[PDB]
Parts: C-alpha cells; sequence; structure tokens
C-alpha cells in the first residue's frame, strides 16, 4: 500500500527492537516511534493535532523530539502539535510531515517494550538426525497477529516436520527455505493476550547452529480510537485559529518488528 | 526524509 488520503491521515509508526536468551531471559529492546502527518487539501493546512490526555509528554524514557518547525513548548505543556509561527501552514502536497519521534529503551530483564515474549528448549530427536525444537510466544498485545515468521538458520535437507497437535496454529507450515536465510515457519494467527508454542524437528549438526532464531510481525490498524503499543494516540484534529471547530481524518497505528531475536 | 518540509504562507 501507499494508503489512501482523504484529506488529514495521521500515521503512527511503531518499530520494535529486542533480543532474548536462548531460555527466555530478555537482554535489551528498543522502541522507536514516529508520527506523521499527511494533508492534501489547503482547507485543512492550518490545523493542529492533539494528543490523548493519557499520554506523559514530558517523560524522559521516551526521549520525545518534536520536529524544528514544531513548537516545542504547547507541545510539553498542552499536549498540542502545533506549529512554531502561528502564521505558518502545514504543506497540503500530501507529502509524510514528521512532527514528532520517540525512542524508549529497557535494559536487561526489562519486558515492558515487548509486544511478544519468546523462549526456546532444544533437545537432540529420535526421528531426524537433529533437534526437537519448542519456541513458546506470548502476547500482550490488543489486537491479533497474523502471518507471524519464526525463521531458523538452516537449510536442511530432510524436510522440516512440525509437530501439528503440539504446535497451537495446526496450519504452521515452512514458507521459505534458503541456503543463505534459513527456513522460514510461517505462523497464521497469534490471538490477542493468548500463549502458543510452536514445535518442530529440523536436521541440524549442533544446537548452536539453530542460532539465532528470529521473528517477523508487523501489525496495523485505521481504527480512530486506536493507540499505539507505547499509549500513543490522537484525541482530535482542531483548527489553528479555533481550537473548538474539530477537523476530518484518519490514522492509522502501526506496530512493526525490527530485529527481534533469540540468541 | 519524512523530517525535511517546510512550513508554507
Amino acid at each position: 500500500d501507499v494508503p489512501e488520503n482523504n484529506g488529514i491521515l495521521i500515521s503512527i509508526k511503531e518499530v520494535i527492537n529486542a533480543e532474548f536468551s536462548r531460555d527466555g531471559t530478555i537482554h535489551s529492546s528498543e522502541l522507536k516511534g514516529v508520527l506523521e502527518l499527511r494533508i492534501n487539501d489547503h482547507d485543512l493546512s492550518h490545523s493542529n493535532l492533539k494528543l490523548a490526555d493519557s499520554i506523559d509528554v514530558r517523560d524522559k524514557s521516551f526521549q520525545f523530539k518534536t520536529h524544528p518547525n514544531i513548537d516545542k513548548q504547547s507541545f510539553l505543556s498542552t499536549k498540542l502539535i502545533s506549529l512554531r509561527d502561528k502564521s505558518k501552514a502545514f504543506p497540503a502536497n500530501d507529502q509524510s510531515l514528521g512532527v514528532l519521534r520517540w525512542r524508549k529503551v529497557a535494559p536487561a530483564e526489562d519486558d515492558s517494550l515487548i509486544p511478544l515474549t519468546l523462549t526456546t528448549a532444544v533437545s537432540p530427536s529420535e526421528s531426524q538426525q537433529g533437534f526437537d525444537v519448542i519456541i513458546e510466544y506470548e502476547s500482550v498485545l490488543e489486537t491479533e497477529l497474523a502471518d507471524v515468521i519464526f525463521t531458523i538458520p538452516v537449510f536442511p535437507q530432510e524436510p522440516v516436520d512440525i509437530n501439528t497437535e503440539s504446535s497451537t496454529c495446526s496450519d504452521a507450515e515452512v514458507v521459505n527455505m534458503d541456503q543463505e536465510m534459513g527456513t522460514s515457519i510461517k505462523i497464521s494467527k497469534i490471538a490477542a493476550n493468548d500463549a502458543g508454542a510452536l514445535a518442530f524437528t529440523i536436521e541440524a549438526p549442533y544446537e548452536d547452529a539453530l542460532y539465532p532464531m528470529t521473528v517477523s510481525f508487523q501489525e496495523s490498524t485505521r481504527d480512530k480510537l486506536a493507540k499505539s503499543f507505547t499509549g500513543m494516540a490522537i484525541q482530535s484534529v482542531v483548527m489553528a485559529n479555533d481550537h473548538d471547530q474539530e477537523l476530518p481524518y484518519d490514522v492509522i497505528t502501526s506496530l512493526k518488528s525490527d530485529e527481534y531475536l533469540v540468541q | 526524509d519524512d523530517w525535511n518540509w517546510e512550513m508554507e504562507d
């Protein structure tokens, strides 16, 4: 996509990195966010977003950073994205305007930025020259994840044997095998707030060959009352001149994994 | 760059 804009479109994009030990202990995690504004209507040029009253805009752990054209002090005191110069206007050319960034970082053992926890266990197998692997995952997301991709860095000769009534998603299937990348297994759904195991057998020389495992998920929502993973949200859009005059808009809240791995 | 855009008017 390059999603459709009916005037003013607000996008809240978050990206999550996360490294775990094999057993499941969080080693690190980093979350980067941005809020962007696309406007394609010169009548909406003189708008002002206002963020949800539930966000602490002074919380230093988010490292909030307003773009320079934006007025940092009304943001900090009022939770209001507005122009530095009251007489000017946002470009109405449908370009993505970055108006606010954030970056949050958790130390070891801190699971506050983790939308999907992971554990792995390996034991040598009977049925293949390799290992029986179990990947246990728990989601803490309000929505579901669709087509989550675990990927194991080996390109076995014998096909991967997905233990099928031991796994939560029974259409769990290998979808890619590559000499470089390894083997990728898709999982159709991980539903909101639920636990799960992907269990399978794979040929490998030794445990170390199976790491790092990597996972890839991604999620979206065009709902107007949707909070991002960290809580970011838009309470309303409003005229620069008259703060009582509401303005029409859609908002897209997304979350992607980037480097999300067990090591 | 989403982070370079100019105020208009």
